[PDB]
């Protein structure tokens, strides 16, 4: 339920 | 003749005031419906202290108390109307130089 | 028996080793302590001179100074304050845990325009963190000069002075250690002063050649009443505080009274800074000033994570501080600061809403924070939804609000309809809305990935629930004639439903008839309990999700049928003629797959669909 | 003229107010302070009873006690330590910044192995945080039993007590406040002791009736070559309250200016809370002299190693005055490096148990794949810790170092294909030619593999080369290259014709070398986003909407020059420039190949409409 | 005839020791290639502190200074071989009950 965006580039 | 520094905090049913005079003698603590008075004789210099505080809101003093510990004179006032929050101790908005808030036992009971 | 009575004492040899070695961890706040002491002195003299204006006869310009002299390797702090006599020297600088500031403030009239920094009594002895033997010069108005030379070695030698007259005020002279010489530069001194004591009320001047290059040219405007400041001086203060080259977008000025009191300023930047959701080690936006001295900036308790974009200043008068004067005691207090900041930021947004000229500028940059707060914040989920603008069918290019949709809603609708997709052109032309748009009812487009998270926690609005148009039951406000029409169509289309079910085993739970298509053939929908069709595409690309729950709450697909398309109308006759025809068993699968592509689903090994298409291309090419 | 010399002083009332009010933030550490004093006394007497074993004649059991008494509010703490005479009472309990513990520990003979938990000199007066009138009964072996009493008001009385005997040992008797009665419940005191002061070497007994609070003796203070795995399991189960035995364990020590001991446990099953809480990193604790100091403050352990549980102990660190945090924050930059360097070797000796490594890598692979992305220094050590599926492996995962050993003599790169499942990438159209020549393809199906590959770029000198990117170079024969050249020399008209047909969706139409059966695929450019990376970067929900238009894939169509359909299409293309069937078939083929390549097709309703229209012709409607 | 407290740390080219002996009288600081010796008579208690420290590695004594002060006696030794990190002061691994490490100037110079 957690937004797990991972910093990309 | 000078006032004695104090600290105060409150709970859902009682207002607590703790004075700071070490090794007090013959303290005369007297409550009133809208006023508080305090006249001690303490310290090493045998100086005289006197604190006259106008209470912010009516309270019942018959169930009040105090406990003259050799470190501090811890008063405890019984709130007249349960649940009534107090924003400040004294009627007049002008800040008193010797009155603070005891943030160690301060608690947001209104939760 | 007998009782002996004694008196507590103090080990004045270890009591200073504690104050120097242990209390203070940062070897930079010595300048802040000295500056604060100078400010106390200046406030003392300024308040005393309010009665007899002749006290300034020995000196008129109240000020502070800093004169680093590398040749002598001393950091002089010239001053023009109250000073202090010999008895005051011996009873204020030689007594650990004794401060004349508190005793002075306790002996002044009830209510005055003065507020002093420092009550503990150990601040000065922090000057031996980065210095050798100290030397203090002083001159009161009731005495002569007295040099004060100590080195924190159990001694302090007041003596008579014969040097140059100072007129009125102290002159501290440190002696920096050999390795700590790096505080005589322009850069280091400027950085320390700007970081710690920028908002001191008196001018500070760094005499280094001689060029009086003042370091304190900005002033604290949060103390002044808001009605006095113009909407342009806020811009100058924002530009100076943040180094931004554009004015602020919105501003809020409020104060709170009670057992906890503070003032605050809140600026909403013009354009959101890049890399906003990356820095997890430092956010330092809502600074905390106590009596105009820096305290801390990095504590999540000050403001929730989803309000990261707000940048401002919060000033308080009488908060409790740790003995180092760097950390806030009673870390349970911050639950009131957060609760008082959030409900004021939301009022700032509410008042910014009624100016629909720059609300586009605000929204285009700060929509994601709102749509994330709706997902996380469980208390403001009511007031945080009315600030949402969504593209709808009956709008075109201009965004509209939910409270406008409810105002334009039909008298017979009992819910709000919405559809989730990838873009706007894809969503508008989709097969699901073909009957909703035909009846006349509006639709809400949700073309953002965060919208799924926003609508999981949203369940209704103004008493009306959000029902999707890609779920099982889409109860249109249907007329009674279409009930019997549906009964006829259902009773006329069973055999085809079971035949399609027996060919589509283990793929679709149950094949039914449709009530949401007008022109397009069969479309695929999902079930209520479980992720929608679009949310799977998101949750299968999060890259930080456990793999055990994918197969548990995936979906339940349900094929449908449009009872008017010739492709199915002739298919029913062909099925009734011979229910085991091969062409039917190929056409039904091809139709299922090409309907599956319509929805936001994905197949497994699409090569089996590419080959199906290639074979029937070869059929048409005559090869 | 004259120089007057004086000496410093100290105001007692202000110092007491300071110590009581503005030193300690948690009112619950008085119990750990008194327990530390009790253990100090016990260590004193235990060391004293070595040379002259007659000291233990007045009592021979070493212990601690706690006796809450709710009828009249007290909280006893009975000991059996060295005790204190009258001079010790007067010159230790009445001086603020004087500590007899430091003076005693400055007179150790040469190297006696005794460690005391008090240096500062203040901390007894933390009892007045919750106590109204402390009473200290005491009895040394030299001077008789005295009673001590103070309300912390600049006065304290040293009585002479004729009461009940104790034999040998102090006895603190607090007098708790009116609203501080909460410290008499069994549960509250049990929890406070368990959290703060659990790992002390002497029994603690709460008389409620002798439920010793600390049954688990510490084991990190013993030589690791003397511990069996059963003891490690029985300590793990007590430390983490787990019903499942551990999987791996490390026991290392560091010598020098900064010294510490450490244990490291790897749990068998991954908790379902990883990457979720992001509030408290309480996995690794910090102990100093076997007393709780602080949990992991962020920089102790990097994010990608969040699953490690363990304990760190030390004998000398610069603690704050509150003994709740370190003073210098530069220690947590060397401790981090040491712990990471030890974990990245624990993994290495875990690797050689191939039957056991699978149980680890099946649950803790995302952490390694994230460390490859974030740990810019340890890529060469997190690279050999990966296992991947390949075409020539079946159901047995293999490592990259096993792949490199199976490499052909003419190979010059490592091939890899990425998608969303193994079933798709197994049968995709890209590998149809690479698999034909007997080359080994590496599969990558997890989403985190996109971030892993984007930062590796190398292995053992080989460079990772994808199969969905333009410019794939396969070892070709002299006949093969000339055949491809003549094929390109006979398919320029069709290539430019269909380029004219589209002109917007693709920027080139070339001749293939990686297709065998599929007539046409689509490959992106070499400077941009891969086909699957684009599909991943549209589901983050928190991203920059602008940057997609500047760093985007640049498509590049392709054609198999031998498949029958395109060979027949060339005839109609050269015969007629604008035949309807041709200009429909090219669009249909482009969209069909666009779907098969994993691209998010734009406006799929048109592609659906084409099929719905051309099925009717099959049915003749 | 008892040892005096101390604190020590090092840098790239120098070693630092700080003998915390307040009000030092008759200070006899003596360097050597492999041994150190300190002898003071300070404070009111009027003991004669003596420190007998064995050095870890060869150091240059003719480039070493001590800066006496009313609060300590800071010794600054010259390292023998540039860059050789010192893990401990004394030769023997056994702990010295007084000598600690001054963590307020400790730095990771060999980063
Ligand atoms: N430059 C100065 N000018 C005037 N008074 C000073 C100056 N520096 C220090 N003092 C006085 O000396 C005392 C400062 O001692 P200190 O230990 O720093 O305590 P505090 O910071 O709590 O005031 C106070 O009484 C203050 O008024
Ligand atoms: N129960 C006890 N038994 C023996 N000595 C005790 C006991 N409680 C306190 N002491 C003594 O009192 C002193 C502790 O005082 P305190 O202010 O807590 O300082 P510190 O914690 O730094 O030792 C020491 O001399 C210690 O030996
Ligand atoms: F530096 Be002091 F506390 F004013
Ligand atoms: F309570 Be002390 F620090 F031993």
């Amino acid at each position: 339920p957690s937004i797990l965006e991972i910093r990309t580039k | 003749m000078q006032p004695a520094s104090a600290k105060w905090y409150d709970r859902r049913d009682y207002v607590f005031i703790e004075f700071c005079v070490e090794d007090s003698k013959d303290v005369n603590v007297n409550f009133e419906k809208s006023k508080l008075t305090f006249s001690c004789l303490g310290g090493s210099d045998n100086f005289k202290h006197l604190n006259e505080i106008d209470l912010f809101h009516c309270i019942d003093p018959n169930d009040s108390k105090h406990k003259r510990t050799d470190r501090s004179i811890l008063c405890c006032l019984r709130k007249g109307e349960s649940g009534q929050s107090w924003p400040r101790l004294t009627k007049e908005r002008a800040k008193l130089n010797w009155l603070s808030v005891d943030f160690n036992n301060w608690k947001d009971w209104e939760d | 028996e007998e009782v002996e009575t004694f008196a507590f004492q103090a080990e004045i040899a270890q009591l200073m080793s504690l104050i120097i070695n242990t209390f203070y961890s940062n070897k930079e706040i010595f300048l802040r302590e000295l500056i604060s002491n100078a400010s106390d002195a200046l406030d003392k003299i300024r308040y005393e001179s309010l009665t007899d204006p002749s006290k300034l006869d020995s000196g008129k310009e109240l000020k502070i100074d800093i004169i680093p002299n590398p040749q002598e390797r001393t950091l002089t702090l010239v001053d023009t304050g109250i000073g202090m006599t010999k008895a005051d020297l011996i009873n204020n600088l030689g007594t650990i845990a004794k401060s004349g500031t508190k005793a002075f403030m306790e002996a002044l009239q009830a209510g005055a325009d003065i507020s002093m920094i420092g009550q503990f009594g150990v601040g000065f002895y922090s000057a031996y963190l980065v210095a050798e033997k100290v030397v203090v010069i002083t001159k009161h108005n009731d005495d002569e000069q007295y040099a004060w030379e100590s080195s924190a070695g159990g001694s302090f030698t007041v003596r008579a002075d014969h040097g140059e007259p100072i007129g009125r005020g102290t002159k501290v002279i440190l002696h920096l250690k050999e390795d700590q010489t790096e505080y005589l530069e322009e850069r280091r001194v400027k950085e320390v002063v700007k970081k710690h004591s920028q908002f001191i009320g008196y001018p500070i001047t760094l005499y280094l050649e001689i060029d009086q290059e003042e370091l304190n040219k900005t002033k604290p405007i949060w103390t002044r009443n808001p009605d006095d400041i113009t909407q342009e001086e806020y811009g100058e203060f924002y530009k100076s505080l943040t180094n931004d080259w554009e004015d602020h977008l919105a501003v809020k000025h409020f104060s709170v009274e009670g057992q906890l009191e503070f003032r605050a300023l809140l600026f909403i930047p013009r354009r959101a800074p890049f890399d906003l959701f990356e820095n997890k080690k430092k956010k330092n936006n809502i600074k905390l000033y106590v009596r105009r001295v820096f305290i801390m900036d990095s504590c999540d308790e000050l403001i929730p994570e989803y309000l990261n974009f707000i940048r401002g200043v919060v000033d308080s008068e009488d908060l409790p501080l740790n003995i180092s004067r760097e950390m806030l005691q009673q870390s349970k207090i911050l639950k009131v600061i957060r609760k008082n900041i959030v409900k004021k930021c939301l009022e700032l947004f509410s008042e910014l809403a009624e100016d629909k000229e720059n609300y586009k500028k605000f929204y285009e940059a700060f929509s994601k924070n709102l749509k994330l707060g709706i997902h996380e914040d469980s208390t403001n989920r009511r007031r945080l939804s009315e600030l949402l603008r969504y593209h709808t069918s009956q709008s075109g290019d201009e965004m509209t609000s939910l409270s406008e949709y409810v105002s334009r809603m039909k008298e017979t609708q009992k819910s709000i309809y919405y559809i989730t997709g990838e873009s706007k052109e894809q969503v508008a032309n989709s097969a699901f809305v073909e009957r909703v748009r035909k009846r006349g009812f509006e639709v809400v487009y949700m073309t953002e990935p965060i919208d799924e998270y926003c609508v999981q926690q949203l369940k209704e609005f103004d008493g009306k629930s959000l029902v999707s148009v890609t779920k099982e039951g889409l109860e249109l406000p249907e007329d009674e004639e279409e009930k019997k029409k549906m009964e006829e169509s259902k009773a006329k289309f069973e055999n085809l439903c079971k035949l399609m079910k027996e060919i589509l085993d283990k793929k679709v739970e149950k094949v039914t008839i449709s009530n949401r298509l007008v022109s397009s053939p069969c479309c695929i929908v999902t079930s209520t309990y479980g992720w929608t069709a679009n949310m799977e595409r998101i949750m299968k690309a999060q890259a930080l999700r456990d793999n055990s729950t994918m197969g548990y709450m995936m979906a339940k697909k349900h094929l449908e049928i449009n009872p008017d398309h010739p492709i199915v109308e002739t298919l029913r006759q062909k099925a009734e003629a011979d229910k085991n025809d091969k062409a039917v068993k190929d056409l039904v699968v091809l139709l299922f797959e090409t309907a599956l592509l319509s929805s936001g689903f994905s197949l497994e090994d699409p090569q089996t669909h590419s080959n199906r298409i290639y074979r029937m291309i070869k059929l048409g090419l005559g090869i």
